[PDB]
RNA sequence: GACGACGUUGAUAGGCCGGGUGUGUAAGCGCAGCGAUGCGUUGAGCUAACCGGUACUAAUGAACCGUGAGGCUUAACCUU
RNA sequence: GUAACGGGGCUAAACCAUGCACCGAAGCUGCGGCAGCGACGCUUAUGCGUUGUUGGGUAGGGGAGCGUUCUGUAAGCCUGCGAAGGUGUGCUGUGAGGCAUGCUGGAGGUAUCAGAAGUGCGAAUGCUGACAUAAGUAACGAUAAAGCGGGUGAAAAGCCCGCUCGCCGGAAGACCAAGGGUUCCUGUCCAACGUUAAUCGGGGCAGGGUGAGUCGACCCCUAAGGCGAGGCCGAAAGGCGU
RNA sequence: AGGACCGAACCGACUAAUGUUGAAAAAUUAGCGGAUGACUUGUGGCUGGGGGUGAAAGGCCAAUCAAACCGGGAGAUAGCU
RNA sequence: CCCGGCGAGGGGAGUGAAAAAGAACCUGAAACCGUGUACGUACAAGCAGUGGGAGCACGCUUAGGCGUGUGACUGCGUACC
RNA sequence: GGUUAAGCGACUAAGCGUACACGGUGGAUGCCCUGGCAGUCAGAGGCGAUGAAGGACGUGCUAAUCUGCGAUAAGCGUCGG
């Protein structure tokens, strides 16, 4: 239920040895604004695929 | 030349905000806005405004270029810790540490 | 539940006031306890 | 997490068409009856996860990781 | 779980007898060094020439010392050409320790010989403060339920407006007492407080707001009961009571 | 008529599960008992610690009861840790 | 003056002997948490050290075969009160 | 030089450890005293119905608190300095 002994810091970081983050491999490119945005998703201008996909 | 920027008594804790820093140490600062951008995360925020001072630090005091720079520096320090209670069952109270952190960006051209 | 306090401001007074601490030799001296004390409020009074 | 399928040169999922299954004769109109109801149109209408099909919708062009002939010694072979 | 040589393995690497070698301890010897007790040269105001011998150690006894704060020596000595303290390095002593010096620090420190002690801490489920651990784990407080559009804003699942949905409805509605005491309204702010965000708030700041001959209190009258002139009683305090 | 019957409010607390660093230092949910009476409840009052009160359990007397709490005697004493 | 929400918090400039004295302010120790560099570590079992000891890195060195850090492998070794 | 085979074999660090450097957290240490402790020599040893001790509310160009004062309200008169 509880613990005999102290952990130590070393068992601490290696618990944490898979906590890191990944960060996006990429970002895509529309092909009409030429903005940057995560791909499949649509800018924070509005386009998708150079469509000029919702905008207000 | 080497610019700094910093934010001292940042409302998160030191563990948290590691995991974003971890992402940009090393990296152009062109990259390492795109990654805090599309980090689904609060310390990214938080680390994004300090890098963005950095830079502006840079160009307005050290008159230095934006396309040259680089993250070579990075790190987050444990801030002051402000205690609460919580009030428990069975009259006992336990104590909240609202953790703190100083986050330090460095930036350069080296 | 119900609790011990169940507050009354005439109970209060009439049980712990200044008029009643002074009907009686005991009562008179945990006044002139709590003055060579110090304390700022001798009573319940108010 | 992983594993498997597919990503327009495409049936991966949804929708759609058809069918099946299940429920059991919809609504509307008309007829009979004072009326509740009943009869006819009608095994009708509706029908999830199923079957067989269909690019209508979404699966974007790219980008990213990963390289550039792969150590030393010895023996037998090319030059049994 | 082999599990009745420690193991591998051994037909000698087993047993008996004989003998010669070797390994083997902080034992013995050798080399160097320290200390104690003895005798010796009356040596010397005592250290040796030497000399032998001893030196594991709890309770406990004896002996000798280190360092800390304070007093005198000291209106002296060191010190802004950098004190104490802090942090490193190097040297040194049998040890507690000491000397010097770089960086930090920016004003006190103190020899020697004596004197006095709040004089030395790892432990007492010791005391106080600080910081870890479990752990970014449990949990975020009734399973009445949310969805969308627009607005504001640095930022909106939570705020404002609106259309729907859902819940209470002898209450989860409305008016009061008790109690609390400005939580009421408006404007403004978001650090902290709100178990999340927050532009919102019973939060922060400022301003405003409570109008009575008829409501209530005060007031007149008393109940239980309390106080109680005199008085009765009681060491005192004080008790009972007209 | 009734210390009568069924049953809400109201007063209670027989059973079970949950919870047991709880939502809660005794509650929640589903059932349960009484419900014109020895009933229940508001306001105020009286009884004070070897004493009170008690349809009596050593029960209750401010989350404390085989002798309350606060202060004092007090650095009680401890052949024990 | 600049980033930032007419923010918080910082970067410059300036004051001052000193801003690493900036009001969370003299000195600023330890636990605890981090960034960077060197070495070691993913076929090895246990109070984690000790004795031996390769290699690597670095500083010397009038090559002088020394010093510092790391510690593959190996003998012994079950904390304190 | 080439092929095949056999044998041997470094460079990996998700993370961790030791050392050093630079920091954060924290507030020890040293330095400091308008505060306390214990005394000596002198004083005074009582205040109060001429309303005390101690308090409430008020009082400013004043929003709050402290100090002082009391509707003559951080003060009035007079005698001196």
């Amino acid at each position: 239920a509880v613990q005999q002994n102290k952990p130590t810091r070393s068992k601490r970081g290696m618990r944490r040895s898979h906590d890191a983050l990944t960060a996006v491999t990429s970002l895509s490119v529309d092909k009409t604004s030429g903005e940057k945005h995560l791909r499949h998703h649509i800018t924070a201008d509005g386009y998708y695929r150079g469509r000029k996909v919702i905008a207000k | 030349m080497e610019t700094i920027a910093k934010h001292r008594h940042a409302r998160s804790s030191a563990q948290k905000v590691r995991l974003v820093a971890d992402l940009i140490r090393g990296k152009k600062v062109s990259q390492a806005l795109d990654i805090l951008t599309y980090t689904n995360k609060k310390a990214a925020v938080l680390v994004k405004k300090v890098l963005e001072s950095a830079i502006a630090n840079a160009e307005h005091n050290d008159g230095a270029d934006i396309d040259d720079l680089k993250v070579t520096k990075i790190f987050v320090d444990e801030g002051p810790s402000m205690k609460r209670i919580m009030p428990r069952a069975k009259g006992r109270a336990d104590r909240i540490l609202k953790r703190t952190s100083h986050i330090t960006v460095v930036v350069s051209d080296r | 539940m119900k609790r011990t306090f169940q507050p009354s401001v005439l109970k209060r007074n009439r049980s712990h006031g200044f008029r009643a601490r002074m009907a009686t030799k005991n009562g008179r001296q945990v006044l002139a306890r709590r003055r060579a004390k110090g304390r700022a409020r001798l009573t319940v009074s108010k």
